[PDB]
């Protein structure tokens, strides 16, 4: 009942319920389309309107469904079939994908340790920050040497140069943590005085607040049940309706030159394909307008991360906040009508020729 | 196998190990081998006056274990009757 | 040091248009050291130094030619790390020189200079140990 | 949806009734109550009164179709057993139970290779239907309506595993006791689910029918009684025991002067009026203490009395001895967690699952004609909710470890009550975790209350071996366990009675020096024990023995141990010291409760000795000592020795790591063997400690010598011989090290008579050891020792089941097991006739 644990916070159940993929997966949606819409809405657009100005868009992991979506959208009276479209698909990625692999009691004596060190509440995606794609690998494929095909971990996401982030059961990827604990070094160490060369890993480790390991084998047996369903129910995606790029979360391709169906893809993609990120967002751009959950903790400041110094300015469009930097932009630019809204990130290639 | 019948046999073989012990070697490396890997111990525990067989067994932890402890989460833990007493007894301090 | 470098930054904040050469050395300078990597600390404060108009960034040490100089002025070095084009504003010569014919420098110590075979940035660590293309590194009082 | 559930109208003859209706049922045909009410005009204060007779058995016929899928026959004897119905457990019976529960236990979650196991509270939705039956018969007439659930517990039969996904299950009811008390009628049910044949475990019920009941007629009780220790000590003791007629042992000869006597006693009693029994019967085994402290069957306790009025023989043995209760307590309890449960919104779900379709539970109407607060959950829920609890956290969420739970409830719960439970480490039993519970409701009133056995995580003890000696050691446990005392105490009698001298002492004050004096008669009786020490020593067929005391003769007065340090460093003394304080450590653990069945055990040398005597009590502490303080004057006299007692040997401990860290094992064994065929002196590695860490050698002092010295020189040398093997043949670095190996020999052979072994850069001498023990060396002396052990260690106490998988030995290094195969190996490792002959002709089978 979303409507009822809107009206009265008092019967909104634990971040335990509402974080768990059969509802999070839908509603996270809901939170997308709806800021689309006062984006939208706000500018005195449509939706289709809005999605002209696009030269492209694309989703990060379930994100993905929604660009599709949002990419079929003329007309308010006709914008609401693109919404069911989309919610309807992750409600069958969230109630599939749980019903393949559910979270199960966490011994508490790993929890207790897992938290006196400092590292989040074991979940089934573990991101490492600061480490090769290639050195990550290397300590997963020495974790996976001991366990069976069932409990095995992988690289979920490729989010960027050393960023990444590794997937599976919760207890096994508790393992990896271990293997990992040791193999680092206080981060206060000062090395300053230690010649560079010779110095130790520093680099920073942490469980994700999800109930369910994406992109990851756990999944798989999921994959063909959702289509199966996904057909039972209006849903599909031809390449005709689709008006603007949507860049595959792993080719970095366009979904619409594509033989079989897109539908199929975009659930491949985010049950068990990678996501590699920084080849899936391939484009050049001036700006990318961030739809998708969690303010500054969210997708687009990542992306700007990765692309710093090469004149793409970031805007995060679900927060209405202040940066100090002007790293990037929040909420406000969007709609902006002095030349204030206007801002672009210098390029040094450029600005410093 | 008949009961009785076994005892027998089981007799006679327990006896010879002890017998022939005294000149072939000790396979203590084989051993701490069968009991940390083979049964995954989590607790074990020396009976002795001081803790030699234990930080033996604890060397061969970080000699071979190291990963196979780390990835199969297990928490092993290694108690001397000589000086873990409380550990032993379950008998801890506030 | 990376937290010297945030230190000129705040310098900068301080008299916003006042012209500030941050001169950005390395470990693998003449004289007076650093345990400190040449790369690293540039690559990883470019950015932040670079959202300061008045810091004038100056790249120096292990420069000796117009040749391994100029990579750092089209901005091209930082490519080898992966990391967009990364350019900067001058550059300063502190061994190089050294030789000069109007330095002080004496006669057989000018030869002396000269026949020092150098090293790669690759294996300049090794100072700390064994001479090391004809250089040690040894602590002042 | 809506629909009927009660219905008023008159009958014939003037009589109320009140249809009283169930709509969630069995077959999804509703069931119905009929309740009767005799209207009468004429008592104008109280028109209605109720219809009594056959009232029971109206709400019996209701709660049956119900509850039972079968005809409804109330004509039982209470005393014959029930049988259930086989029971296949589906993969989605599981899922529901433990969503309807909340047990979110990945054991019972479907996950990829991995079969799916069922949780031990599964064992009620099995049982149920075996185990209500019995409080149903005619004689045990109760009103269902006021029927109240006191307790129930599961206890899992030792080496059953758990409840599979696959599993059928046979289930069995009877029914143990079924009394009248004053304030209503109590029956005790046991439910036995078997799988395969074999029986998997206990499920314990006891339910409460409220009320005054004279059924005395249709009463009885079944109780185990504890067991009872006695000491029979004096004769007038033995003498009091024959009095009684109850007392009954197979030979009446057996002498019970001084030994130990324990009475496992079942009394079975059936009452026949309020205090007074009808009959009292008695039985058990009378058993007793071996020196193994085993327990044999001694006789019986046989005692029947009818009209009794309390039972004699529990007296008696109450009064008489002691009573050895398993569970022992720790010393303080120890706090686990204090954890937040609720109760369900509706009680539908779990009463799908487990088949309790009490209306008292579901229908409002049937729980306010009760007079319940509402409609109660379901106990039966709490005690699978408040368990999971248990499960999680006390057994760290490893199904497998609960084998035993039981649970009190002390007061009801209404659906959406929070549950503050807490939970405590108690004590232990058995090697198993004593753990109570104690969980209270948002009034702070107690509602729950039961407690728990938790397997302990996989154990493994290693017994140490000699090297470790202090003076005192193990002494400060002599003064406060009792169990210690007695280990320490029977062995020190055996020493000082048998060879005359006190283990104790020589612990407790290393001796410098001790001399035996073999005085009157019984000074004379031990120097010929003394005289009889014999080290024989098979040498081509012939049997060279020797006495091991040569100067102790007929005409000995004393004879002295020598030790310029102290004699509880000299073996003889030192092996039966370290075997004691370990054996009487271990017992001490074993009193407290806390040595796990299952667990695996291994010595090291000497330790094995102890470690066979601690965990399978091969042998009695005396027998132990008694092996091990020869085992040690064999040693030292199975080595040449010089006038100042000189050895021609001696061990060296090695680091193959220091040497170089190219230098691995296969590299160690080779450079022994080498400069072992070479020099042709004796040089084999003894000790196998730490994998490339930790090895000794003994054997000729000179090899010893030659070795530390061809280790010295590679390590200085930087010689892999790793990568020499590559590039080189066999014969090429044999010889490139033969080279090596002759310049150091010649040094060694040239020095004086008991060469002095010094350090190395990765060899160390061991100073004190004389004998090539764990050798070949010492073949030669196999046989004699082989007799020796056959006559200390009898066919008797070597009880397989205690060895088999848990034992590690030293030759093997292989787990205990009494097959083709493994007696292969040991002939393999040592060639005996006994095995050759046993491997040969393996199909003795049939006895
Ligand atoms: C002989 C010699 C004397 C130096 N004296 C100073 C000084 O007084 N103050 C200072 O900030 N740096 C001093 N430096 C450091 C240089 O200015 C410059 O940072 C460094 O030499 C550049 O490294 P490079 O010689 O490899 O190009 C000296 C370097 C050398 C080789």
């Amino acid at each position: 009942n979303i409507l009822e644990w809107l009206e009265n916070p008092s019967n909104t159940p634990d971040k335990d319920y509402l974080l768990s993929i059969p509802i999070s997966c839908p509603l996270i949606g809901v939170i997308q389309l709806a800021h689309y819409v006062v984006t939208a809405k706000l500018l005195g657009f449509t939706p289709g309107e809005l999605r002209s100005y696009l030269k492209g868009a694309t989703g990060h992991s379930q994100g993905l469904v929604t660009a599709v979506a949002i990419a079929e959208t003329d007309s308010w009276e006709s914008f609401f079939v693109s919404v069911r479209k989309a919610i309807t698909v992750l409600f069958f990625i969230g109630v599939r994908c749980y019903e393949a692999y559910p979270n199960t009691s966490l011994p508490p004596s790993i929890l207790e340790d897992s938290l006196e060190n400092n590292e989040g509440v074991p979940s089934p995606m573990l991101s490492i920050s600061n480490l090769t794609q290639e050195q990550v690998q290397d300590y997963v494929n020495k974790t996976n040497s001991h366990l069976p095909a069932g409990k095995q971990v992988e690289i979920s996401l490729v989010n960027g140069a050393k960023n990444l982030v590794v997937s599976g059961p919760p207890q096994s990827l508790y393992g990896l943590n271990l293997t990992l604990r040791k193999a680092k070094a206080p981060s206060g160490l000062d090395q300053s005085r230690i010649p560079f060369s010779e110095r130790k890993l520093k680099f920073s480790n942490r469980f994700l607040p999800v109930a369910s390991p994406f992109h990851s084998h756990l999944l798989v047996p999921a994959s063909d049940l959702i289509n199966k369903d996904l057909v039972k129910n209006n849903v599909s995606f031809n390449a005709k309706d689709i008006q603007i790029p949507v860049y595959d979360t792993f080719d970095g391709s366009d979904l619409r030159v594509l033989s079989g169906s897109i539908s199929e893809r975009i659930v491949d993609c985010i049950i068990r394909l990678p996501v590699k990120w920084e080849t899936t967002t391939q484009f050049k751009a001036t700006h990318i307008l961030d739809f998708g959950p969690g303010g500054a903790s969210g997708l687009g400041v990542l992306t700007h991360r990765n692309k710093d110094g090469t004149g793409v300015r970031v805007i995060v469009a679900g927060t209405l906040d202040i940066n100090p930097d002007d790293d990037y932009g929040f909420k406000q630019e969007i709609f902006d009508v002095t030349s204030n809204g206007l801002k672009k990130n210098p390029n040094w290639l450029e600005e410093y020729h | 196998m008949k009961p009785e019948v076994e005892q027998e046999l089981a007799h006679i073989l327990l006896t010879e190990l002890l017998a022939y012990q005294f000149a072939s070697p000790v396979r203590w490396i084989e051993t701490q081998d069968v009991f940390l890997k083979d049964f995954n111990t989590e607790r074990v525990v020396e009976i002795g006056p001081s803790p030699t067989l234990a930080g033996m067994a604890q060397r061969t932890l970080k000699n071979k274990y190291e990963s196979y402890d780390a990835a199969l989460s297990l928490h092993r833990e290694i108690l001397c009757y000589s000086k873990d007493a409380k550990e032993i007894y379950y008998t801890p301090d506030p | 040091s990376i937290d010297a470098i945030s230190q000129v930054i705040n310098i900068a904040k301080a008299h916003p248009n006042f012209p500030i050469a941050l001169q950005w050395t390395g470990g693998r300078g003449g004289g007076h050291h650093s345990f400190e990597d040449a790369h690293t600390p540039m690559l990883q404060m470019y950015s932040k130094i670079r959202r300061h108009p008045n810091i004038m960034l100056i790249f120096g040490s292990g420069f000796g030619s117009a040749d391994d100089t100029y990579p750092y002025l089209t901005g091209e070095w930082s490519t080898k790390f992966d990391y967009p084009p990364m350019p900067f504003d001058g550059f300063l010569f502190g061994s190089r020189v050294m030789i000069a014919k109007e330095v002080k420098t004496s006669p057989d110590a000018k030869k002396c200079i000269a026949a020092c075979t150098g090293v790669p940035d690759d294996k300049w660590e090794q100072t700390y140990k064994k001479p090391t293309g004809g250089i040690v590194t040894v602590r002042s009082e | 949806e809506l629909k009927p559930t009660v219905i008023l109208k008159l009958l014939k003859e003037n009589i109320i009734q009140m249809e009283m209706i169930e709509n969630r049922t069995m077959d999804g045909k509703p069931v119905s109550l009929p309740l009767l009410y005799n209207f009468n005009p004429d008592n104008g204060f109280a028109p209605i009164s109720e219809v009594m007779e056959d009232r029971n058995q109206r709400i019996k016929e209701m709660y049956w179709k119900l509850w039972i899928d079968e005809p409804f026959n109330l004509d039982f004897d209470p005393r014959d057993v029930i049988k259930g119905k086989d029971f296949e457990i589906t993969a989605k019976e599981v899922y529901d139970f433990t969503h309807a529960v909340g047990n979110n236990c990945e054991d019972f979650v479907s996950r990829p290779d991995r079969t799916m196991l069922a949780p031990m509270d599964f064992a009620i939705v099995v049982g149920w239907r075996a185990i209500i039956k019995a409080i149903f018969p005619n004689t045990v007439d109760g009103d269902l309506l006021k029927l109240v659930h006191l307790s129930n517990g599961y206890k899992m039969i030792p080496g059953a595993k758990p409840l599979q996904v696959g599993d059928v299950v046979s289930t069995t009811a009877v029914i143990e006791s079924v009394v009248n008390q004053p304030t209503g009628k109590i029956v005790d049910v046991v439910g036995t689910l078997s799988r395969n044949g074999k029986p998997v475990m206990e499920v314990t019920s006891s339910f409460f029918y409220r009320g005054n009941y004279t059924d005395f007629e249709n009463t009885f009780q079944k109780t185990v009684e504890p067991v009872y220790q006695m000491h029979i000590k004096t004769s007038k003791d033995i003498a009091v025991l024959r009095s009684k007629e109850w007392f009954q042992l197979d030979d009446e000869d057996f002498d019970l002067l001084n030994k130990t006597l324990t009475f496992e006693t079942e009394t079975e009693v059936t009452f026949k009026n309020a205090n007074i029994f009808s009959s009292v019967k008695c039985f058990g085994p009378i058993k007793v203490e071996l020196p193994t402290k085993e327990t044999v069957e001694i006789g019986i306790v046989d005692y029947e009395a009818g009209a009794s009025h309390g039972n004699p023989v529990v007296d008696f043995l109450k009064r008489n001895g002691s009573t050895l209760e398993q569970k022992v307590n720790l010393e303080n309890p120890i706090p686990i967690a204090v954890l937040d449960s609720y109760t369900p919104s509706t009680n539908e779900p779990y009463a799908r699952v487990s088949g309790d379709l009490n209306p008292i539970h579901v229908s409002r109407h049937f729980a306010s004609y009760a007079n319940l607060p509402g409609t109660i959950t379901h106990g039966m829920f709490s005690s699978a909710s408040v368990r999971a609890l248990i499960e999680n956290w006390a057994a760290d969420s490893v199904s497998s470890r609960v084998r035993g739970y039981t649970c009190q409830f002390v007061d009801m719960v209404l659906p959406n009550t929070a549950l503050k439970t807490s939970i405590q480490h108690v004590g232990m039993i058995n090697g198993r975790k004593l753990i109570k519970f104690e969980t209270r409701n948002e009034d702070d009133v107690v509602v729950l209350t039961g407690e728990a056995e938790i397997e302990q995580p996989v154990t493994t003890f290693v017994f140490t071996g000699q090297g470790s000696q202090e003076q005192g050691m193990g002494m400060d446990l002599y003064k406060t366990s009792k169990a210690a005392q007695d280990v320490w105490n029977r062995a020190d009698n055996h020493f000082k009675d048998t060879y005359g001298f006190s283990i104790l002492d020589i612990v407790i004050n290393n001796p410098v020096n001790l001399t035996i004096h073999f005085g009157g008669e019984k000074g004379k009786r031990i120097r010929e024990n003394y005289s009889a020490m014999i080290f024989e020593t098979i040498v081509d067929g012939k049997l060279k023995t020797e006495k091991i005391f040569k100067e102790i003769n007929e005409h000995s007065t004393s004879y002295t141990f020598r030790s310029e340090k102290g004699l509880l460093s000299a073996t003889q003394f030192t092996q039966p010291a370290l075997t004691l304080m370990e054996k009487a450590a271990f017992e001490d653990l074993k009193s407290k409760g806390l040595i796990p069945a299952d667990a695996t055990f291994a010595g090291h040398s000497l330790g094995e000795y102890a470690a066979l005597a601690s965990l399978a009590d091969v042998m009695s502490i005396e027998s132990l000592v008694e092996v091990v303080f020869y085992r040690g004057m064999t040693m030292q006299v199975a080595v040449p020795r010089d006038e100042l007692g000189r050895s021609n040997y001696g061990m060296i401990a090695i680091n193959p790591g220091r040497v170089a860290a190219s230098f691995s094992q296969e590299a160690l064994q080779y450079v022994v063997e080498r400069v072992g065929k070479r020099t042709g002196w004796l040089v084999e590695i003894v000790n196998y400690n730490v994998e490339n860490q930790q090895y000794v050698a003994a054997g000729d002092l000179r090899a010893l010598d030659t070795v530390t010295n061809v280790l010295n020189f590679i390590k200085l040398q930087k010689i892999d011989i790793i990568e020499l093997q590559k590039s080189l043949s066999l014969e090429e670095v044999e010889g490139h090290l033969f080279e090596i190996i002759d310049e150091a020999s010649k040094k060694s052979a040239v020095k004086p008579r008991p060469l002095k072994l010094e350090r190395g850069f990765a060899c160390i001498p061991l100073v004190g050891i004389s004998v090539p023990f764990h050798s070949t060396y010492l073949m030669n002396g196999v046989k004699p020792f082989k007799s020796f052990l056959k006559k200390n260690i009898i066919k008797e106490n070597v009880k397989v089941a205690r060895l088999a998988g848990k034992y590690i030995p030293n030759l093997t290094a292989k787990p205990f097991q009494v097959t083709k195969e493994y007696f292969q190996d040991v002939y393999d490792l040592t060639g005996s006739e006994p095995i050759k002959e046993i491997i040969d002709n393996w199909e003795k089978y049939e006895q």
